[PDB]
């Protein structure tokens, strides 16, 4: 359709979510989900444990 | 007359054969992702996953043919 | 040309180099060669037609079996396989009387899938016997 | 109010645009010509799509407790279990661009074709009586540009990831050298991958493009021209076909962004 | 045509919608939901009982 | 007069085309289920629901084809 | 002549592209119907069940061109 | 006037094409029932019967396609 | 005098598409005899039988077009 | 002359649609014999009097038309 | 005059489908011919005779539609 | 200046047969690849390479044909 | 004049019709070549001697159909 | 002036033919090659030297009408 400036404005807003989105969204979700990961293996060693 | 009649008749080409093209070739791709759904059931995740990789490069060419169409009717007019 | 070796669990059946042979496949019937096609396969109720040098013939039931031909020395093991002329035309012909009185005595599916092999069996017995007259 | 079906049709597909030039809200009656002139919708729409994602996740992600998770912080990590499980299939390397640029194409994208199944008019009718402006459409992946611009930000990340991960001296031999090895086919080859290169990112921004703008159409159509009492037993029907069109198009962005950056380095 | 009169036979369209996401569509995402809360609930809750 | 009446000869080459292709692609795609069906007659619940899933990839290029070949014969014709 | 006589052409193109379409894809679907059919003949009302399911969305689309081809003859010209 | 030889040429093109498709599309589907019943010679009768059932299918189109054809030429040209 | 020679054209399109419709159909058809044939030389005499209640399917259609091409050359002309 | 440049034309049409179907329909027939000689020698006697049989109903059709295909092209040119 | 290029093109719609039709003839076939080469190879020599006779029927029409295309385009 | 509308129908023919070619070239080339994965999984990212190393060449005229009909549609025309 | 564009437009279609029936008619060949060497690889040079004796046939008649465009195309011109 | 608008459409179906005849012979023959490379891999070496003995000769007379439609475009129009 119109070719038009629109794509340079959108490549703005694009990489400035990518950004934000990699440092502030992404490192503390993991941090959340994996860290519970780990409590649940921690659980299963623990069972191990007590019988030993 | 005739200059925007026949922009119409060429977007009525490449859009048709394009409908053929993205048709027949996932037929027979999907067909196949079938067929291994049907022999390991248990594995149609993986295979899944590997029919959207091939399906998308498929329809890539037929996609720009199409999209090309709708150029020559919507603003070639 | 090429040796074959036929066993079953009560007996060597044959056993010598063959110049040709017919054989059951599971599809259906298969023409053998020196360097034939070296293939494993399992068989149906039938009988393999053995010709030797100078072009002698014999005829061997194989009522169920598994088979190689991929060496030279092929290979055929019968679950079940009884000697051409052991067997005989009036005892397939018996066959024949079993197999119809119990297609007349079944009448559900699990029984129709013994009496449906009781049949083949006397189907592939009422087959060599006419093969064996030639 | 002469809407004519075939006007109807043409006033619907015009985006209000603005000259760089006289800032100025033009209509589908007659449009200007110059390079300058945004599409307004798409901008606002986009963006308030896009914040829209970051304050959901942001308001989970400040808060997340590796406890039971709440019902609404489950169907957060779900989608970031489901993004994280597709990058770990198909990416080894450590960069940590990939996982959430994978995870914001998705989001994003499923987002702006959720617009598409709204009442056609719903929004368009809103801004022309209440607000004023001369025109409206609400979907903005069913516009070129974005979709381009989306496309052309995933191209300058596989030159990236290709110069950095292998070097110019690696990404000359495999720009010549391939597909056919010998010296002698090197003329031709920088036409075949250098098309294929060209191809990645020109198949993706009109692989959503042709989906979400030929989807809009439909809706447009059968608003257009069938009457009201009949409309339903054709829109029904094809919303929850397009339910499922979203969805993959979406998806086939990701996964396809995901492939192109993990096979431009390893 | 009239536009009004289109926009009501969007309404039935969009009521007809509505009651295809909840008739079949609604259970899927929030069985999914209900059961990653008791998938992380056993989970964490066999860990506690490998504790005790 | 000829430009309108060669439109319809326009939306008769791009729906026929998507007709076919869309026909025989589903053909395709229809007997790998059958036969999926057929070895696994415990699993049809499965295979079907991935069945309707890809489908749904057969059908967009033409569906979009036959769309555009009504809009030419009644909005543009 | 131009009127009249290229409506029935275009009928031609929309009634003969969707026989070729629905015959053949009907073919491919139903030879597997019978296969299926020969190797499970406890199964043949649950495979023509599944292959009513799978047949109504192959002909669906066809019968959109047949139907549309005799409005063009009738109804247009 | 001209007009009535393009009519002789619309009915050719309708009625060669079902021409294609129904003996093509029972061509497909006629063998896969051969094939059945030399595996399968119990089943004879039976297969025999759901092939007139799915052949009824194939050639309804291709049906339609020769009747207007014989309209064509016999009625209107 | 073009009533006269389009007459020609018009029947040539009808025995064309009749001869890639009934060779293609009974290649296919008879190919799979063949196949069963060898496979099951016993039964030969019954596929043969079987054969020819499907291959005269086959041809119904191929035979209108043929017998009207036939028609429209000499008949009309 | 303005007569004779188009009944070369319906003779090229006839003779290039005879000539693929006539070719490929013996390729699919003759290849199925061969595969069952492959299988059978014994019975590539058999066989090849089975595909001289099926062989004249294949190109049956066909013959008609590059019969009337030399007809128009010599005896009406 | 209009005459002449209107046979060259009728030549090339025979001499091109003659050129489907000799090929995809073939390799359907020789592909079988192949197979069966590759499954009794001491055959090949019986299998290549069975392949000949049959060539010269699928050969049969695509040399007719040949002879016609020189014609019409040479000695018309 | 009647020279840009043919042009807009020469690009529609090079984009529409290469989407063909190419659609039905990566459907052939990658169903096979889903039946190599269906038997052996964990040769996956083995075959893909090679799948990517093939579907290179399938790519080689077609990319041409869409460079220079997407040329002639824009710098010429 | 006129003459001369039709004659690059006859050696066109000429040697684009031998394009596509000589190279899909060794892509068939030579995959079954590729699948008995797969088989076994003691029989490549064997096979590969066969390959080259029926390639020689499949290229006799395209070699004709390119032979005169090129002469339609630099002698004719 | 009339010589460019048809020289065009000439090279164009050329380069769309053999866009066809390149793209599903190096389909059909690759999608071999990747069976027997899931086949047999350890092969993988020497059946790709046979992949590329036997694509030299699908692409021969494809690219004769790539390198005439590229000399008819860029030298005779």
């Amino acid at each position: 359709m119109n070719l038009n400036a629109t794509i340079l404005g959108q490549a703005i807003a694009f990489v400035l979510f990518v950004l934000f989105c990699m440092k502030y969204v992404w490192p503390p979700l993991m941090a959340a989900i994996e860290k519970r990961q780990k409590e649940i293996a921690d659980g299963l060693a623990s069972a191990e444990r007590a019988h030993k | 007359n005739l200059n925007m009649d026949l922009l119409y008749m060429a977007a009525a080409v490449m859009m048709g054969l394009a409908a053929i093209g993205a048709a027949i070739g996932i037929g027979i791709l999907g067909g196949k992702f079938l067929e291994g759904a049907a022999r390991q059931p248990d594995l149609i995740p993986l295979l899944r996953t590997q029919f959207f990789i091939v399906m998308g490069l498929v329809d890539a060419i037929p996609m720009i043919a199409v999209g090309l169409g709708l150029y020559v009717m919507f603003a070639v007019a | 040309t090429y040796h074959l070796d036929v066993v079953s669990a009560e007996q060597q059946m044959f056993s010598g180099l063959v110049e040709k042979i017919q054989v059951t496949g599971s599809e259906g019937e298969l023409g053998i060669y020196p360097g034939h096609a070296p293939l494993l396969t399992a068989i149906k109720p039938g009988m393999i037609r053995i010709v030797k040098q100078h072009g002698h013939e014999e005829f061997i039931y194989l009522s169920g079996g598994i088979l190689e031909v991929q060496p030279g020395n092929v290979t055929v093991l019968a679950d079940t396989a009884i000697r051409g002329q052991d067997l005989d035309e009036a005892r397939a012909m018996e066959a024949k009387r079993k197999a119809e009185e119990h297609i007349s005595s079944s009448h559900g599916d699990v029984d129709y899938a013994q009496a449906s092999a009781e049949l083949a069996k006397a189907i592939a017995q009422l087959r060599v016997i006419e093969l064996t007259k030639k | 109010e002469n809407m004519t079906p075939q006007d109807y049709i043409g006033h619907h597909l015009n985006n209000l645009q603005l000259d760089l030039r006289t800032f100025s809200l033009v209509d589908p009656q007659n449009p200007p010509a110059t390079f300058w002139t945004i599409n307004i919708d798409s901008m606002f729409f986009s963006v308030v799509l896009g914040l829209l994602f970051l304050v959901l996740f942001r308001s989970v992600a400040k808060k997340a407790t590796s406890g039971v998770p709440g019902k609404f912080q489950t169907a957060i990590e779900l989608v970031i279990g489901f993004v994280n499980g597709s990058v770990k299939d198909m990416y080894h390397g450590k960069s940590k661009l990939i996982a959430p640029l994978a995870l914001t194409i998705f989001v994003w994208v499923f987002l702006m074709n959720l617009m598409d199944l709204l009442p056609i008019d719903l929004l368009p009718y809103i801004a022309e009586h209440v607000l004023g402006l001369p025109a409206l459409r609400v979907v903005p992946s069913a516009d070129v540009n974005v979709t381009l611009s989306m496309a052309l930000g995933v191209f300058i990340l596989i030159l990236f990831y290709s110069i950095k991960m292998k070097g110019i001296g690696g990404f000359t031999k495999e720009l010549t050298l391939q597909p056919f090895n010998h010296w002698a086919f090197i003329p031709v080859n920088l036409i075949l991958e250098g098309v294929s290169l060209l191809s990645k990112p020109v198949s993706l921004g009109l692989r959503l493009f042709g989906n979400m703008y030929a989807g809009e159409l439909i809706f447009i159509l059968i608003a257009g021209l069938l009457p009201w009492w009949s409309q339903w037993i054709l829109n029904v029907p094809w919303a929850i076909f397009h339910i499922l069109i979203i969805t993959l198009q979406a998806f086939i962005f990701m996964v396809l962004t995901i492939v192109y950056l993990s096979m431009a380095s390893e």
